[PDB]
């Protein structure tokens, strides 16, 4: 979730989000050379009065023109196909989660024993209680246990939705008549703060996702007792 | 005057050290005195002065190589007129906070975002690097 | 006495040489800089902080406030 | 190509003995968009072309853009007028400080 | 004598010019929508109330600005001023194609607007995906007058498309080639070719779109056995191909703006050039489904798109290394349309260093729809195709008026138009980052500071465009004129003079093999 | 034949600054409050 | 040949060169190529 | 001779620098317009209940 | 590009009614619009 004048990502909490964090900045890093080189080439190169305006060999530096920025995107592509392929293991994953977004709301099926369900809708900005967050919290925050491999099928009613948790690294589109999987695990408790990123209607912005992951005992106990 | 409609099809004198010999002269039609300085010309420049010398390349040249780079100074005019008009941008700005923008919401007045940071720092949000991780949890403080 | 003489022809080849000798050493410099305070240490950063991590005591203080809505 | 035969090949090419302005002009115009400060003889040449044609003030820009074809180092100008100096008191040709062009 | 001249107009350069007119004002119309949408994220609450008439707000900003800002202007009204006087051919190969071209543009333009009248409205964003543009989301008349202003600007740019590549591939001298061209001929030639190649796929969407609206198919019916993924297949196979479309020509635009205030002669590397815009345009329809890294492909399919991503991101920086390669040890003349092309090289490299960045799907899982991706296209978009279309337009107003702009005043404009662009997409990658999704009406307040620092560049960049417009009718309230124009001899459109007569070329050019 | 020269092959009169500021002011303007009347009438509906 | 007092030449006067050089070719005698120098003659008679 | 930017330029630097500085530290800090600054350091935390 | 002297030069004074016209012909009808939104949400 965001804090005010946040320049970077939100910090991590699965292990995805932390490689896609050092990812994130091999790149940047890789970004910031490029331009320095093209900012100090073009501040450089029209800063002198030595003139040239002759017929000059057309093809003398092309070898390495070209390999150099073949070798850098090479050297970006190969982390970038890494952490690509380390979001599809072999999961065996502990819980299963299906979330079905309707219109203009989220809906949520526990229902690998004991078949469990229910609606998160956003807490209105005039029925805040003190010291929440605007557009930002839900009726029924969705409760997860935390370090566990958890599956979480994502589908719509309707219509295109995006069900988003940053903090967790998570996005999947929401599409009806189709199952996208995402798996989410943890290393911290708390609550991580979502929201949707495909175009809806007229409340596209107000529908949240609030994750709130706690141990497995505490989740066992409300499990028991939201049935 | 006014020259006909061919103004593009003859050459024209060109001023810019990318072509420090123009192919037209800048002065075509002369004066008698002129025409008198071209007469001596076929002579040897030893009988030449210092006048018939800078009239004869201003007959030629419009412009020696000291003239043309000279530093002007528009710059800092142009910068002057951005100024101006980033200023008159700022008082529309003034004008819309003050009577197309209506009020804030309730969420942003001193009680409701101290009791929203006491939620922050309570939940450790993002205890890492970014917000929770810049406070003391024992001191109950912020970090110095 | 008199002058000697100077390098007349290319100086604009061996300042494009001795500014891209400038060149890669100043972006490699910039690239250098924004990882030496950023990425470097964010990544200690992570290491202390996960390498001394209780999870029972954390969830325990955020607890102790009533936060969640599944612990009491 | 290297030094000696650019420098013999715009010498001998300056030295034409039925010169006129128009290849004297190009020669001229295609020698400055050159890499190259020109060499003190090509310069000779190119002084008594002028002479040969009667022309002067294509001379007083031929030194001018000597002068501001070094760019910022100031060693070759002073270096090619101490050089030329024979040639500049041989026709009668004034250089172009002395003859106030380079006073704004 | 009025609608003879320009209602019935068979010559290419009328045509470009009402080119002209038409993408101003359009281009106008999409500055007021990007003002309002600013102004909604201005403040925190909403000025306008619910996020459907701001999705409406900006669907139409999209559409105008890419269909009728970019596209006329730079293809159109660029090419028919410039190629026929380029290859040095008297006309266009088939005027009244293109006359067509341009009257099927305001209709298009008129059904957008009823499109938006009407009491539905297409907020469903520019990518018009199925079941949002349905007949339940949106059970209405918008979504069709939309597919049909898309129809109405596909037909128009398939003509202009076969009548350039028609008048460039055979009205040219029988001796020259193919490679003695100038280079924006090249990049208008391979503009026109992708525009033919790629808008019948979103021409054959949006028939099945509208078949699925209002004749009771199931094209992307989930219902029925559909999907909408194969709408966003057919759609995104139009959609990078469009956006390579309306980079080319201002690549071109750019290419002869550097060679001409350089002084150089020819471009360096002029083979690297034409090489490298067949490179992009032939490179540019095999790499759509990087817009859709989160459908939910194979791992294997991304992996492969990631991959097309970096072997386009080659040729494009041979390009922009080329153009910095013809900047030396030349006599660069402080233009405006220098400003204007020093500023299309840095913000377009920016640009396109973020969208390599959104390139590798990894990060595009986090980054996808987010704010970051807005900067990535705003720094391209109205950065790099402004930035050439006002160089272009500083760079010809001579060729098409017949007099000089004032260059102070044109210099103040870029200066002010630079700092409101750049005041108005620099935090947009920070909000991008911190996680506010796209066409969102209201955030939360962690987002605010960097909002309402962008809500101030925009009314910048207003200034910018109203300057702009007193400096055109600054040239008309001067009225100087051109006696002359420096490196007339390689530029063949400049032989004519300012402006150059209704009948050019009548006696036609002069160039020998044997 | 149509005219030819400068400020001739353009669809306006040029020959006066007034009425032609005054045009092109009225022009963009209306370019510019087209889509303004829009969300006025779109909130004027409902 | 020409109908007009002049006519467009454009040069390219080295083979596998890229630009053509465009220049106005007037009545009376030879002009020349403004970079090589090869002469053109305008002969006005055609039709 | 004595061009149009040789003193109208300084005179113009200095009237749109003044300007544009007054207007904007006008509007960013007496119109009353939030900035949500960072709360760092800054706010003391208020126990909710 | 040359230019030559203006044929019917202006002067500053008309070139401030000028950029005056331009922001007042630009900012009545967008400004008079964005001045009462909640006057068109039936206030
Ligand atoms: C009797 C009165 C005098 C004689 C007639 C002239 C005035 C009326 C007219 O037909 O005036 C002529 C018309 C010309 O317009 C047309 O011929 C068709 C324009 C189509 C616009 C469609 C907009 C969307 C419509 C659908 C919604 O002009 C306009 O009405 C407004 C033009 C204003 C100035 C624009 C300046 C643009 C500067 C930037 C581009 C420079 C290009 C240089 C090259
Ligand atoms: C001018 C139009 C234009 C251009 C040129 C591009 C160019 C590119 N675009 Fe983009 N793009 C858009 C317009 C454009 N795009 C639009 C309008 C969207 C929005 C669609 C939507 O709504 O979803 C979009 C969306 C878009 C996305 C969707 C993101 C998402 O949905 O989450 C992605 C994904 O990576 C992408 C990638 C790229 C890439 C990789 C390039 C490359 O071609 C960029 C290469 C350019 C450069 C200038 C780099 C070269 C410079 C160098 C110096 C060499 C670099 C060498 C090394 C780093 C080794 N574009
Ligand atoms: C050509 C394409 C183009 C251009 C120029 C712009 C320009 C701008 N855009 Fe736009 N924008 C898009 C294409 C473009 N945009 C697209 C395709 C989307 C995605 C829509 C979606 O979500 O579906 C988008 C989305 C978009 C959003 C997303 C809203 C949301 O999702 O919540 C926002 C808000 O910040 C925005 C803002 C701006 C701003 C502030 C400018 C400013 O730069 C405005 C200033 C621009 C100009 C002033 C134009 C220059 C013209 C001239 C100078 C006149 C020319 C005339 C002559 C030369 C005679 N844009
Ligand atoms: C781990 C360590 C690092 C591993 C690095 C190597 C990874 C290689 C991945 C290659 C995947 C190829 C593949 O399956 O592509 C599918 C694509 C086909 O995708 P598609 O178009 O069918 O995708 C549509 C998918 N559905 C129908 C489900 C919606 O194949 C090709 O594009 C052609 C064959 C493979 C070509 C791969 C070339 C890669 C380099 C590009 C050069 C040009
Ligand atoms: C222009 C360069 C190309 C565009 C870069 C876009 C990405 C960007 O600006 O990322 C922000 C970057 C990283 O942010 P980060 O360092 O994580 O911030 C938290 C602690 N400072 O932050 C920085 O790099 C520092 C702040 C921006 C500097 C520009
Ligand atoms: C943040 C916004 C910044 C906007 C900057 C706008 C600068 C406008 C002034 C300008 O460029 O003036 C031109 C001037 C050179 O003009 P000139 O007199 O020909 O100089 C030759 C040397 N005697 O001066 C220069 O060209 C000097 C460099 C200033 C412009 C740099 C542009 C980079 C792109
Ligand atoms: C050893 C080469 C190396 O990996 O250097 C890292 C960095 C930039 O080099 P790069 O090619 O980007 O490699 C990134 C690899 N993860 O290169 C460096 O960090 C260079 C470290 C030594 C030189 C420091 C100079 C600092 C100047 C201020
Ligand atoms: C839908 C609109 C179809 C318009 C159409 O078919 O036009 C045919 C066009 C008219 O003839 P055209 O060549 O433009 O005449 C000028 C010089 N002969 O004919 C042509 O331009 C030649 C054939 C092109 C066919 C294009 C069809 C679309
Ligand atoms: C108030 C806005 C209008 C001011 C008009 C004005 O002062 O015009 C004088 C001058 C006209 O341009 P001028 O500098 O004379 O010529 C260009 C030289 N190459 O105007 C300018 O150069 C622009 C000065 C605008 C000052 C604000
Ligand atoms: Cu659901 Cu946006
Ligand atoms: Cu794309
Ligand atoms: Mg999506
Ligand atoms: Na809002
Ligand atoms: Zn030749």
């Amino acid at each position: 979730m965001a804090y005010p004048f946040q320049l970077g990502l939100q910090d991590a909490t699965s292990p995805i989000m932390e490689e896609l964090m050092n990812f994130h900045d091999h790149t940047l890093m890789i970004v910031f050379l490029i331009s320095s080189l093209v900012l100090y080439i073009i501040s450089l190169m029209l800063t002198t009065k030595l003139t040239h305006t002759s017929t000059m060999d057309a093809q003398e530096v092309e070898t390495i023109w070209t390999i150099l920025p073949a070798v850098i995107l090479i050297m970006i592509a190969l982390p970038s196909l890494r952490i690509l392929y380390m979001m599809d293991e072999i999961n065996n994953p502990v819980l299963t989660v299906k979330t079905m977004g309707h219109q203009w709301y989220w809906s949520y099926e526990y229902t690998d024993y004991e078949d469990l369900c229910f609606d998160s809708y956003m807490i209105p900005t005039n029925d805040l209680k003190p010291g929440e967050l605007r557009l930002l919290e839900v009726d029924n925050r969705v409760v997860l246990p935390m370090e566990l491999p958890i599956r979480m099928l994502i589908s719509s009613e309707d219509v295109l939705h995006s069900w988003a948790v940053p903090s967790l690294g998570l996005k999947t589109d929401a599409i009806p008549g189709r199952l996208n999987q995402a798996t989410v695990t943890s290393n911290r408790p708390g609550l991580f703060y979502g929201q949707c990123s495909e175009i809806c209607g007229s409340n596209h912005s107000f529908m949240p996702i609030v994750l709130e992951m706690v141990p497995l005992k505490y989740f066992e106990n409300w499990s028991a007792s939201m049935i | 005057s006014v020259v006909k409609s061919e103004d593009y099809a003859f050459p024209t004198y060109a001023d810019r050290r990318d072509y420090p010999l123009p192919d037209v002269a800048h002065v075509t039609m002369l004066s008698a005195s002129q025409k008198a300085l071209k007469e001596k010309e076929k002579a040897d420049w030893s009988s030449l002065s210092r006048d018939e010398k800078v009239q004869l390349y201003r007959i030629q040249f419009n412009e020696s190589f000291a003239e043309m780079n000279r530093g002007t100074n528009e710059w800092k005019t142009v910068v002057g007129m951005a100024m101006f008009f980033i200023g008159f941008t700022a008082l529309v700005l003034i004008w819309e906070k003050s009577y197309v923008y209506g009020p804030i919401p309730h969420t942003f007045d001193r009680d409701w975002v101290a009791m929203q940071t006491k939620r922050m720092l309570d939940m450790k949000a993002n205890p890492i690097q970014g917000f929770s991780a810049k406070w003391d949890y024992d001191k109950n403080e912020w970090k110095k | 006495a008199l002058l000697p003489k100077p390098q007349m022809r290319g100086l604009l080849a061996k300042r494009l040489r001795v500014h891209i000798a400038g060149a890669f050493i100043v972006a490699l410099g910039v690239a250098a800089a924004y990882k030496f305070g950023v990425a470097e240490p964010r990544k200690k950063a992570y290491a202390e902080f996960y390498r001394n991590y209780d999870s029972m005591k954390d969830f325990e203080e955020m607890r102790k406030a009533g936060i969640f809505q599944s612990a009491k | 190509e290297t030094d000696e035969e650019f420098d013999a090949r715009w010498v001998t090419y300056f030295n034409k003995p039925d010169i006129d302005a128009w290849e004297l002009r190009k020669g001229m115009n295609t020698l400055v968009g050159y890499d190259l400060v020109p060499e003190p003889k090509i310069i000779d040449a190119a002084l008594r072309a002028c002479r040969r044609l009667n022309d002067f003030a294509s001379a007083v820009r031929i030194l001018e853009v000597v002068k501001d074809k070094a760019g910022p180092h100031k060693e070759i100008y002073p270096y090619v007028i101490q050089e030329l100096r024979p040639t500049l008191n041989e026709l009668g040709i004034s250089t172009p400080e002395e003859l106030g062009l380079d006073k704004v | 004598m009025f609608i003879n001249r320009w209602l019935f107009s068979t010559n290419h350069k009328d045509i470009g010019t009402l080119y002209l007119l038409f993408g101003a004002w359009a281009g106008m119309v999409g500055t007021a929508l990007s003002i309002l949408i600013r102004a909604e994220l201005g403040q925190p609450g909403a000025l306008l109330g619910d996020d459907q008439i701001y999705n409406v707000i900006v669907t139409a900003h999209a559409f105008v600005m890419i269909f009728f800002m970019v596209m006329p202007m730079m293809i159109g009204g660029f090419g028919n001023w410039l190629v026929p006087l380029m290859i040095g051919a008297p006309d266009m190969a088939f005027p009244r194609m293109n006359n067509m071209s341009f009257w099927l543009l305001p209709p298009s333009f008129l059904l957008l607007l009823a499109s938006s009248m009407v009491e539905a409205g297409a907020g469903t964003g520019w990518t018009v995906y199925p079941p949002l543009a349905g007949n339940l989301a949106h059970a209405g008349a918008s979504v069709d007058l939309t597919i049909f202003s898309l129809h109405l600007a596909g037909v128009s740019s398939i003509l202009g498309a076969i009548n350039f590549i028609t008048t460039i591939i055979n009205m040219k001298p029988p001796a020259m080639t193919q490679y003695q061209t100038p280079l924006f001929v090249w990049s208008v030639l391979i503009t026109a070719v992708l525009l033919l190649l790629s808008l019948p796929v979103l021409a054959a969407g949006i028939t099945m779109l509208l078949t699925d609206r209002n004749l009771n198919t199931t094209f992307f019916d989930p219902a029925g056995g559909g999907d909408p993924i194969l709408y966003q297949h057919l759609f995104w196979f139009f959609g990078h191909p469009e956006v390579y479309i309306l980079i080319l020509p201002g690549f071109g635009i750019i290419s002869h703006v550097v060679t001409y205030y350089s002084g150089k002669k020819e471009p360096f590397g002029y083979m690297g050039m034409v090489w490298a815009m067949m490179s992009i345009g032939f490179l540019g329809f095999i790499v759509w489904a990087h817009h859709m890294f989160t459908v939910g492909l194979d791992v294997d399919t991304r992996a492969y798109f990631t991959s097309a991503t970096m072997i386009i991101a080659i040729p494009t920086g041979v390009k922009v290394f080329s153009w910095l390669a013809t900047l030396h040890g030349g006599n660069i003349k402080w233009s405006p349309a220098m400003l204007w092309a020093l500023g299309f090289i840095f913000l377009f490299t920016v640009g396109g260093l973020t969208g390599i960045v959104l390139s590798n799907s990894s990060l595009d899982i986090v980054l996808h729809d987010t704010y970051y991706v807005v900067a990535h296209f705003h720094y391209v978009l109205s950065m790099g195709a402004v930035f050439a279309i006002m160089a272009g337009f500083v760079h010809w107003f001579p060729l098409f008026s017949g007099f000089t702009l004032d260059d102070t005043w044109a210099k103040a404009h870029f200066a002010i138009m630079f700092v409101g662009v750049n005041m108005t997409f620099f935090p947009q990658h920070f909000l991008g980052l911190s996680g506010m999704p796209r066409r969102y009406s209201d955030y939360p307040d962690a987002y605010t500071t960097w909002n309402t620092v962008s809500s101030m560049g925009s009314f910048i960049s207003l200034t910018a465009v109203l300057i702009m417009i007193f400096m055109i009718w600054e040239a008309f309230a001067s009225k100087r004129e051109v006696m002359s124009v420096s490196y007339a001899s390689t530029n063949l459109e400049w032989l004519h003079g300012c402006p150059p007569p209704y009948h050019t070329f009548e006696e036609p050019t002069y160039v020998k093999v044997k | 034949h149509y005219e030819e020269g400068p400020g001739k092959n353009l669809p306006f009169s040029v020959e006066n600054k007034w009425r032609l500021l005054a045009m092109m002011t009225v022009y963009f303007g209306s370019g510019f409050a087209a889509p303004f009347f829009i969300v006025r009438h779109q909130l004027l509906k409902k | 040949p020409s109908i007009s007092n002049k006519r467009i030449v454009g040069c390219i006067c080295e083979e596998d060169n890229c630009t053509v050089i465009w220049f106005w070719l007037h009545k009376g005698e030879s002009q020349r190529c403004p970079n090589c120098g090869t002469h053109y003659k305008l002969v006005p008679h055609q039709m | 001779a004595p061009s149009f930017h040789d003193k109208y330029g300084n005179a113009i630097l200095a009237g749109g620098a003044i300007f544009c500085v007054s207007t904007w530290t006008y509007t960013a800090t007496q119109i009353g317009i939030e900035w949500n600054m960072s709360p760092v350091g800054r706010v003391t935390p208020k126990e909710w209940r | 590009v040359s230019a030559k002297p203006a044929k019917t030069p202006t002067s500053a004074v008309e070139q401030a009614v000028g950029i005056s016209a331009i922001v007042v012909g630009f900012m009545v009808p967008a400004g008079w619009v964005l001045a009462h939104l909640e006057s068109y949400k039936k206030s």
